[PDB]
């Protein structure tokens, strides 16, 4: 789940 | 009085007008884009509405006490286990606060007549929505309030049914302390309803059951070609 990881990691 | 732990949970609550305003605005530009002959099906727009609600749920969790101390892989496992439960609990509480007979209140701030939705939703969704409405009625009769709602949110998020966690002790501890704070809060603020704590806790397996059956139905609709973040959560 790259999208979920991105939403948890993104800075903005 | 309010246990200090519940006050900390209440801090983490999102700005609900801005959350709802942002989702309302998103759905409007998507429809405004589409031409006469590419309208969204009613089910399709509800999926997009649920998709955008999920974005706000992830942002809520990521900034919440306790959750923000987990490593991201632990965070993913928790959200993959409870995302549909959180959507259903949010829907149910919205009806408890704002619901009127014969209508459903959406995360966009719109009120829609039940007869309109029930005409289009199909037998399975109508059954799950009626099961959820039975929970709304029970919770309203118990005077379900915002402090109890945020407790149930964290009890859903920090599920003891999630495996392979690096920090299962934190999930176990949050589950225990939120349970203890809810037991204390109901005793202090609703001393005459002995049944309230237990009635609240017993809605959690019911919400879980509605949520998982909802996931299974949505997976069916996706495999059928009828349906973003929503699809990603279904696959994982
Ligand atoms: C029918 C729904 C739905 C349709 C497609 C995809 C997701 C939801 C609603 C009902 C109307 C709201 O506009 C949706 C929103 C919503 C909450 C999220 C459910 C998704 C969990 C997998 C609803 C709901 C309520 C009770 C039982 C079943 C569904």
């Amino acid at each position: 789940n790259a999208l979920l990881r991105y939403l948890l990691d993104k800075d903005d | 009085s309010i246990p200090h732990l519940i006050l900390e949970l209440l801090k983490c609550e999102p700005d609900e007008p801005q959350v709802q305003a942002k989702i309302m605005a998103y759905l409007q530009q998507e429809q405004a884009n589409r031409s006469k002959h590419e309208k969204l099906s009613t089910f399709g727009l509800m999926c997009k509405m649920a998709d955008q609600t999920l974005f706000s749920i992830v942002e809520w969790a990521r900034s919440s006490i306790f959750f923000r101390e987990l490593k991201v892989d632990d965070q993913m496992k928790l959200l993959q286990n409870c995302w549909s439960e959180l959507l259903i609990l949010d829907h149910i509480y919205r009806q408890v606060v704002h619901g009127k007979e014969g209508s459903i209140f959406l995360v966009t701030g719109q009120q829609v007549d039940y007869s309109i939705i029930a005409s289009q939703a199909g037998a399975t969704l109508n059954n799950l929505m009626s099961h959820a409405q039975e929970l709304v009625a029970k919770l309203r009769s118990l005077q379900f309030d915002q402090r109890e709602f945020v407790c149930l949110k964290f009890l859903v998020l920090f599920s003891l049914d999630v495996k392979n966690l690096e920090n299962f002790q934190l999930v176990e501890g949050v589950q225990e302390q939120v349970n203890a704070a809810l037991l204390d809060y109901t005793m202090c603020n609703y001393p005459q309803q002995t049944e309230k704590f237990g009635q609240l806790l017993l809605r959690l397996p019911e919400i879980r059951a509605i949520s998982m059956q909802a996931e299974e139905y949505l997976y069916y609709k996706h495999l059928n070609g009828d349906v973003n973040l929503l699809i990603e959560m279904l696959h994982a």
